């Protein structure tokens, strides 16, 4: 199976107060429960690290100039 | 009106959008979710959205208790659904309801209510 | 529509029910030919009466 | 050698002990920038609605159409 | 091992290696539960099992030998020294 | 032992062979009908892991999974063609017995048996 | 004896007087039927079940027409077929065309017999329509739409014979004729869901239930029923992570195709007010943690406080497996405390019937044993609330058998004649040894039944000390052939925790306890626990022990893992996941595991065949599933643990109270419940419609 | 071609004769609530957001607290 | 074509339920979820299609 | 071969369409074939040609069925 | 006729373990010496070294099986993959099945104990 | 659940455009098949391509390919 | 016109024939190579050896 290799464990709660319960094994339909915000995704560093987030299912939010520069992240 | 999120923020949305409908504030079932609690856990895919333009269509529960009572004369009133304009069925399956008892009776298929004539 | 299968009066079911009237799938092992064989068939017997020709099946069975 | 699956497929489809949906799944890895093979995870699970197969029989036994010819001779009663 | 605080009783019904510890736990149970009247005596039954004597000391460290013996004085030497050999 | 390792050739996982464990049954006799035809094989299923059975989705309230065998169900002619394929691949299994209804004598006359003394119960029909 | 018959050719042989429908499945031939049913009694209304008889000119009812030696049926000929064929005709006449909006769509009877036997097609199209009826209310449990009654009995029969509510009936006549209370009254029992299971069309149905699934959506799982501890076998329909009903499964020596409405529609609570994520207490509020920071608390707590010995308190409630309770026993050892306890009253002392022969706390006369039965005592126990199934088969004895019933305790509106001759324990020894006692004497399958309210007490030694003088005085109630000493256990997990050693030290009896981890315990008073401890629940709905904790661990409910539960008899029953525990929940051996590994401590097992072999280890009966042991120690038991060691306790004059005050609400699931809830408004005594002014 | 309304959008392809201005009354739906045309709205703000109408089937439960009297 | 969900003149919605477009479904594009309504009517609560499963039979 | 195993009979109207149609389609399956050959072998013009009679064809597909290819309507019976 | 392909075998289930045993030796000199191919052909991001100890260890794996069938079916599924390798039908996302440890290392947390397999419900 | 099908198999064909089709059906009584393979008409002309196109130039292949009519669909299925 | 007249049959009536000599037929392969021919079977057109 899919792991979580990012996390430590399942239930996790933020230092805001919000309880995140990853759902799944850690593939592509998992999802840790996490939302983030990567404001240079569009870029070099910032495309491996929304890979990497959204490989295990962290809702990335993208902010974006050029339609055209983002495609290759969905 | 302004719903707080889980991580601590407001989420404001105006009141002609946290309407479950148009016609109708309240849900009207159990297991519905509100409008509130769907904002409050997808408004990352509603931010930068035009509530306007989402789908928003009127809710029968409403629409058909404003259809007034049939009445009728005997202890069974049979309903199908039909056009009575165009050929084919175009209803639903006929359906003999009892109406002996004191109140209006309505199909399972349509909510058209009957009474025994009082 | 066609009219013996739309009649209301003369036309039960199980008289043209023909997915049950299915024909079965024969099998026939060495033992069973070599019975239509030493033996005949029921067109065409050639076994004895009684309970010598049962045990002559028996026999091959 | 193999003639339908995937070059690398470990694994014989139409086996009954083989799922439907199999074991491993593609996608495009943008760190590796390659077509990666990883297990199995659907976002809608399958549904197989088998278990709805009728409770009474559906089909009784059929009709004999063997030949006279291939029937073995019932034995004179006496 | 500051005491016995539990011992198990393992033992088919019908069985032959059995008889021994059947005939124990018929004739001297309730000394052995006067002698030792701190612990707890459990005797669980169930067929096809050889029969077996467990002994629980202290923080839950347990020992056990088998009972397949040939008579009940041999079941009470065998029983005698797990509670020795604590 | 000496049966065969078929495990090595199917190609499946091994995760199948050293974590899973699979059930054998025959399928209860329902008591919302009184039909009967669904018993008489017996089923082959994969018991559930946790973590991986089902989740719903956040966007459209899907029921997700990561089980490759949860929808799986082979059928059987009998417990011990389903014990050998069972051991043939490597499977750990529990067979459930199945559980048979008691026969007891039904009499439509026992309904209207005489009382020597009080009626113990008034019957309708 | 047995008698020969051929049937469609094939030889087959039954008993004499039978009737012909058994000998045709015994025979492998499949009849139809909608009346016919094996645990009912005998209707021949439907006329589906015809078949031709050389005998007879007229085709005969297979379920009434008696076997006899030499006869010949067919099942197969035109005439059975056109008999069919007509009889579905009329069945379907006055039918509604509900079969959308019906919830027996794709499990009914009706449908797939129209499919198999009956035309294709319809002849009915009279411009003045089909008959219609009204719908009853019967109470919330059972919803009815009564247009698709095609007049079976099976409800009235089930409801009048073997449940003992005969406020179901037939009034009216001909095309009129209703089944119904005539009269708005409620279907007032708690066995009414199983009327729910015998209609085999849907005018009654499941109402929280009503509209939620279809069959073929639904996972079906063969488990075992908690909620009682007669471990019903059940079949958990699932939809995903929702498990949608519980309906009952074939177990004769159990409970016999039925369960109760506890059983039945409790399954609404395991998806409201469920512990998801572990939770701390702050103050007077709880906030939500992880598992890591949970059991890391649990073990700062440990070591600020520093209990020593049976200063360690473990408690263990009802829907408790038996795995949870050995690995929380194994913990409560290793940290050197023997203060093992269940929920009870007087659970902090150990039993007084004694744990040493399992034959000394269970139901040694098991449930099939009722039937045999000539005399019955029941002490301290209503088998309608504890074990309605058995009482049902209590009744199922007496309405065929000379069995003549006594019982000690709170006067109870029972389903037999029940012979209430006191509420004392003064009462019992008058009865044991006057009139009733030699009633038990002279009997041949004498059952003495006793409450665990009789546990519950503080002068339960009297008691027990009472009845096993008696046992081993009179030698019908205990021979070599047959035991009649029974104890009935309400909870599941009590006869497992008996089994494995669950019980208390008298050194920990007066011990006050600095920690209490108490798992699944609902039913502690406040007063059990010190205001200064540290508490640990562990459970999966949160109703009355979660308020207590400082730290709660979400487990996983009998629906969401694979447990073994020791039933009345000493049945060791295996149960299966229809699920998963939901959110951030874990399998409770695990949690126990792992808090032992944050503990100073470690239990040497780490999956589940090494619980398995630990299991095995504690006791060989809890592997040997669906067994039902005898003992060869039944003497030495009622010498060394009944009669011993209770001489010294004085009895109480405290008469003897009922132990289940609701049958509903009982435990957390059902007390969740919000049907449950609903069923304990109504099914109330004091409601006009639960009482006939008779 | 989204923004050609129903009915002509049948017209306009040779599937009725009738143009909806010619239409019968008879064969006209009957409305009780008010008739919104609304295109295709990809590619802007009002592109449609799918949603669960549900809520989760498991509820938890809301912690409430009690003290040891 | 494009799939729809009807109502009747009332303004009511036809559906009840019946998941029998999800039961014939080859592609199993349809997800449905039911229970009963508040005025005691049956009616869905959930009805999905994905039409990227859908094969437009 | 589903009514070869149910032992069914179609009715008689329904092999004619069964023909009618199955030529119709044999008509399809030509003008693809043939009028591909020749574009791969170099002729443009048969293809745009044959793929107008395609479409007048998909016109009786789609009035008969609903759709211009899969029209899912020979089915067992 | 239908001609067989460049690096063909023809199926022979050999009567014997040590006729077997041959046959697999000289597949896996096969293998050996084509390593550099595979090398080039795919675009590999490491040793030839490296592929050969995958390949001894692949062989490793089926070391101490016995019946003597499955070793016929192992040979036969081994040819197989040299034949698909060997002659470039495989691509780089095929050939790379094998060689998941060559790419970076997945994540911090990779549980080897009970604990941790517990706080991620792995247990 | 569909109607159920006898107990049985069978292999019936047609003359499809593209050659004879078959199905090879096994029904166990249930309502949905235990087997069902299709014999496609162009696995075993695309099989005697290498029978066919040995000798010939490449521009001769795409004629072979072509008057195959090879749809990929039946040859993979 | 005015009433569609279509007759009851069953399909398997048309085989009856042929089912018989296939059924010679393979009885004769059986006796041809009575070591490799365990059995045959025989259903609509359809000869199985
Ligand atoms: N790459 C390197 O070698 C090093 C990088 N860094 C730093 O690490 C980060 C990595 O960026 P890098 O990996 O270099 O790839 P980029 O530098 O190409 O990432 C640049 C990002 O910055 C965004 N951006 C730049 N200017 C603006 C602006 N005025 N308004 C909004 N968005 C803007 C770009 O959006 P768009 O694509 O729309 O322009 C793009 O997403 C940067 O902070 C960089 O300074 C530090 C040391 C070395
Ligand atoms: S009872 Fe059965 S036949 Fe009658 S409406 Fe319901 S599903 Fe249909
Ligand atoms: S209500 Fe249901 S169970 Fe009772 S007679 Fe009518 S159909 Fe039968
Ligand atoms: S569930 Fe599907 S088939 Fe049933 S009424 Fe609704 S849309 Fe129609
Ligand atoms: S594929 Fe489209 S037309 Fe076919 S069942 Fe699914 S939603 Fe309906
Ligand atoms: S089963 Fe005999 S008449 Fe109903
Ligand atoms: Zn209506």
């Amino acid at each position: 199976m899919n792991s979580f290799e990012n996390l430590a464990q399942d239930v996790n709660i933020t230092r805001s107060g919000k309880t995140l319960i990853a759902k799944g094994t850690g593939g592509r339909s998992s999802r840790t429960g996490y939302t983030a915000t990567v404001f240079g995704a569009n870029g070099f560093l910032g495309s491996y690290l929304t890979a990497k987030l959204a490989k295990h299912g962290t809702t990335v939010v993208v902010p974006y100039r050029e339609e055209m520069a983002k495609r290759h992240l969905k | 009106k302004s719903i707080i999120s889980y991580n601590g923020n407001t989420i404001e949305i105006p009141e002609e959008y946290t309407k479950q409908a148009p016609n109708r504030d309240s849900t009207w079932a159990p297991a519905q979710a509100s409008k509130t609690e769907i904002y409050k856990n997808n408004m990352v895919r509603f931010e930068q959205k035009d509530l306007s333009k989402q789908p928003m269509p009127y809710a029968g529960i409403e629409l058909i208790a404003q259809q007034p009572v049939r009445f009728v004369h005997g202890n069974t009133a049979v309903c199908d659904g039909a056009n009575h304009n165009g050929p084919g069925a175009q209803g639903h399956p006929k359906i003999f309801i009892n109406v002996d008892a004191p109140g209006s009776h309505a199909c399972q298929y349509c909510g058209t209510r009957y009474e025994k004539e009082h | 529509s066609s009219y013996p299968t739309n009649d209301i009066a003369e036309n039960p079911y199980w008289k043209r029910d023909h997915r049950r009237a299915y024909p079965q799938t024969a099998f026939f092992d060495q033992k069973t030919v070599t019975g239509l064989l030493e033996l005949g068939s029921e067109a065409t017997p050639r076994i004895a009466d009684g309970e010598a020709g049962t045990k002559a099946l028996a026999n091959i069975a | 050698r193999r003639i339908m699956t995937d070059y690398g497929f470990e694994g014989h489809p139409l086996r009954k002990d083989f799922p439907l949906t199999g074991y491993t799944e593609v996608r495009w890895d943008e760190e590796k920038r390659r077509v990666v093979y990883e297990p199995l995870e659907l976002t809608q699970a399958f549904r197989n609605f088998s278990a709805g197969s009728t409770a009474w029989e559906p089909v009784g036994p059929g009709r004999d159409d063997r030949p006279d010819s291939f029937k073995l001779p019932t034995p004179k009663p006496e | 091992s500051a005491a016995l605080r539990e011992i198990r009783f393992h033992l088919c019904q019908n069985g032959s290696s059995s008889a021994p510890l059947r005939q124990f736990v018929k004739n001297q149970i309730g000394a052995f539960q006067k002698a030792n009247p701190s612990t707890k005596v459990l005797v669980r039954e169930a067929n096809g099992v050889k029969p077996i004597v467990f002994a629980r000391f202290d923080h839950g460290h347990e020992s056990k030998i088998g009972l397949d013996v040939s008579s009940e004085k041999e079941v009470a030497e065998r029983v005698k020294s797990l509670i020795e050999a604590k | 032992d000496n049966v065969p390792a078929h495990e090595i050739v199917s190609g499946a996982p091994a995760e199948l062979s050293r974590n899973r464990v699979v059930r054998i049954y025959q399928q209860a006799k329902p008591a919302t009908q009184s039909g009967e035809y669904g018993t008489f094989a017996w089923r082959l299923d994969w018991d559930i892991v946790d973590v991986a059975n089902r989740w719903e989705n956040d966007l459209i309230g899907w029921q997700s999974s990561g089980d490759y065998m949860q929808a799986t169900q082979m059928k059987f002619t009998s417990k011990e063609s389903a014990i050998k394929f069972a051991n043939k691949q490597g499977w750990d299994f529990y067979i459930q017995e199945p559980h048979h209804r008691k026969f007891r004598v039904k009499q439509y006359a026992n309904n209207f048996v005489h009382s020597y003394g009080k009626l113990k119960h008034i019957r309708t029909k | 004896a047995e008698i020969e018959l051929t049937i469609d050719g094939h030889k087959v042989s039954i008993e004499a007087g039978s009737a012909l429908i058994q000998a045709c499945e015994k025979a492998g031939v499949t009849v139809p039927r909608y009346c016919y049913h094996d645990k009912l009694a005998i209707a021949g209304n439907c006329r589906m079940c015809l078949v031709d008889v050389e005998r007879a000119p007229k085709p005969v009812a297979s379920c009434a027409y008696p076997v006899a030696p030499g006869m010949v049926v067919r099942t197969d000929t035109e005439r059975v077929k056109q008999a069919r064929e007509n009889v579905m005709e009329m069945m379907l006449q006055n039918h509604p065309l509900d079969c959308p909006v019906c919830d027996q769509g794709g499990e009914c009877d009706l449908q797939d017999q129209s499919m198999r036997y009956g035309r294709d097609r319809g002849r009915f199209t009279e411009i003045t329509g089909k008959r219609s009826t009204e719908d009853k209310n019967i109470g919330p449990l059972v919803k009815t739409s009564m247009n698709r009654c095609i007049h079976c009995t099976r409800c009235v029969r089930f409801a009048n014979d073997i449940a003992g509510a005969p406020e179901l009936g037939s009034s009216g006549r001909g095309n009129d004729m209703q089944i119904g209370t005539y009269l708005e009254k409620n279907l007032n029992t708690e066995l009414s869901g199983n009327v729910i299971d015998l209609c085999p069309v849907g005018a009654l149905t499941n109402k929280p239930y009503a509209f939620r699934a279809r069959p073929w959506e639904l996972k079906k799982t063969e488990s075992i029923d908690v909620m009682d501890a007669v471990g019903s076998n059940i079949r958990i329909d699932s939809k995903g992570v929702e498990v949608m009903r519980v309906i009952p499964r074939v177990h004769e020596d159990v409970n016999e195709e039925w369960i109760n409405d506890k059983s039945r529609f409790a399954c609404d609570g395991l998806k409201t007010q469920r512990l998801t994520t572990p939770l701390i207490r702050v103050g007077d509020k709880f906030v939500n943690a992880t598992w890591d920071d949970a059991l890391s608390t649990i073990a700062k707590a440990y070591q600020q406080k520093a209990p020593k010995g049976d200063e360690f308190k473990a408690v263990a409630g009802a829907l408790v497996e038996v795995e949870s309770m050995v690995a929380l026993k194994d913990m409560t050892n290793a940290l050197g405390s023997e203060n093992t306890t269940t929920d009870t009253p007087n659970g902090n002392s150990a039993p007084a019937h004694g744990i040493t022969f399992r034959s000394n706390y269970l139901f040694n006369s098991s449930i099939a044993g009722i039937e045999d039965a000539d005399a019955i005592l029941l002490v301290g126990t209503n088998p309608r609330r504890e074990a309605a199934v058995m009482n049902a088969r209590i009744r199922k004895a007496w309405l065929r058998q000379e069995l003549e019933i006594a019982s000690v305790g709170p006067t109870l509106d029972a389903t037999f004649d029940v012979a209430e001759l006191g509420n004392t324990h003064a009462d019992l020894e008058k009865a044991l040894s006057g009139e009733f006692g030699e009633v038990l004497k002279n009997a041949k399958n004498p059952l003495i039944i006793v409450g665990s309210g009789i546990t519950d007490r503080e002068d339960a030694g009297a008691f027990f000390n009472t009845i096993g003088k008696f046992v081993e005085s009179t030698p019908s109630v205990l021979n070599e052939n047959w035991n009649g000493y029974n104890v009935l256990q309400r909870s599941a997990s009590r006869a497992g925790a008996y089994d494995i050693g669950f019980t208390p030290s008298d050194e920990a009896s007066k011990t006050t306890p600095k920690m209490v981890w108490l798992l699944g315990a609902d039913e502690v008073a406040a007063s059990d626990i010190p205001a200064d401890a540290f508490v640990v629940y562990q459970g999966h709905n949160g109703d009355v022990g979660a308020q207590f904790a400082d730290v709660v661990l979400p487990g996983a409910a009998y629906t969401e893992k694979a447990g073994t539960y020791v039933n009345t008899e000493g049945r060791s029953q295996i149960s299966r996941a229809a699920t998963g525990p939901p959110g951030g929940a874990r399998e409770d051996w695990k949690i126990l595991r792992a808090v032992s590994e944050y503990l100073g401590v470690a239990l040497p097992y780490e999956d589940a065949y090494e619980v398995r072999d630990r299991l095995a280890e504690i006791s060989p009966s809890l592997v040997r599933y669906d067994l039902v042991e005898p003992t060869v120690f039944g003497d030495v038991a009622v010498q060394h643990s009944l009669v011993g060691p209770n001489g010294s306790v004085t009895p109480s004059s405290a008469p003897l109270t009922e132990t289940i005050e609701n049958f509903y609400m009982t435990d957390s699931i059902s007390r969740s419940s919000p049907t449950m809830a609903k069923s304990s408004i109504a099914f109330n005594k004091d409601n006009k419609k639960n009482q006939a002014f008779a | 071609m989204s923004q050609v309304e129903p009915g002509w959008h049948f017209w306009l392809g040779y599937g009725v004769d009738t143009a909806p201005c010619n239409t019968p009354k008879e064969k006209l739906p009957i409305r009780a609530y008010p008739y919104k045309f609304q295109p295709n709205y990809t590619g802007t703000p009002g592109a449609f957001v799918t949603y669960n109408t549900l809520k989760p089937k498991i509820s938890a439960w809301e912690p409430v607290t009690k003290q040891r009297s | 074509g494009e799939h729809a969900l009807r109502r009747y003149p009332s303004g009511e919605e036809r559906c009840i339920a019946c998941k029998l477009c999800e039961a014939i479904c080859p592609a199993l594009a349809i997800t449905i979820d039911a229970e009963e309504r508040i005025d005691g009517s049956r009616r869905t609560t959930k009805y999905d299609i994905d039409m990227t499963k859908c094969i437009y039979c | 071969a589903v009514e070869k195993l149910l032992n069914v009979e179609v009715p008689l109207r329904g092999k004619y369409i069964r023909t009618m149609f199955g030529e119709i389609t044999r008509v399809l399956n030509h003008l693809m074939s043939v009028c591909s050959h020749a574009m791969d072998v170099g002729a443009l013009t048969p293809f745009l040609w044959g793929f107008e009679e395609r479409e007048k064809l998909m016109e009786f597909y789609e009035r008969v069925s609903g759709a211009r290819l899969h029209a899912a309507y020979v089915r067992p019976g | 006729a239908i001609i067989a392909t460049a690096f063909a075998e023809t199926v022979k289930f050999s009567g014997s373990k040590q006729e077997l045993q041959k046959r697999t030796l000289a597949l896996y000199r096969q293998f050996l010496r084509g390593a550099p191919t595979f090398a080039d052909l795919y675009e590999v991001q490491f040793s030839i070294p490296t592929i050969r100890t995958k390949i001894r260890q692949e062989f490793e794996r089926h070391r101490f099986v016995d019946d003597l069938s499955i070793q016929n079916v192992l040979y036969a599924k081994g040819h197989m993959e040299y034949q698909e390798c060997i002659n470039f039908w495989k691509q780089q996302a095929q050939f790379l099945k094998y060689f998941p440890e060559e790419d970076d290392i997945q994540g911090r947390h990779q549980p080897s104990n009970f604990v941790d397999k517990f706080l991620k419900n792995r247990a | 659940k569909g109607y159920s099908v006898p107990p049985g198999e069978t292999y019936t064909a047609i003359e499809a455009p593209k050659g004879e089709m078959g199905v090879y059906v096994v029904s166990d009584g249930s309502e949905r098949p235990y087997k069902c393979k299709i014999r496609a008409p162009g696995f075993a002309h695309l099989g005697a391509f290498d029978h066919i196109a040995r000798g010939h130039f490449l521009p001769d292949a795409v004629a072979i390919i072509g008057t195959m009519d090879l749809v990929f669909g039946e040859v993979d299925r | 016109v005015d009433e569609v007249y279509e007759p009851i049959v069953n399909p398997a009536d048309r085989y009856l024939q042929h089912v018989s000599d296939l059924h010679q037929y393979a009885k004769y392969i059986m006796a041809a190579l009575p070591k490799y021919i365990q059995g045959f079977s025989v259903w609509k057109d359809e000869l199985t050896l």
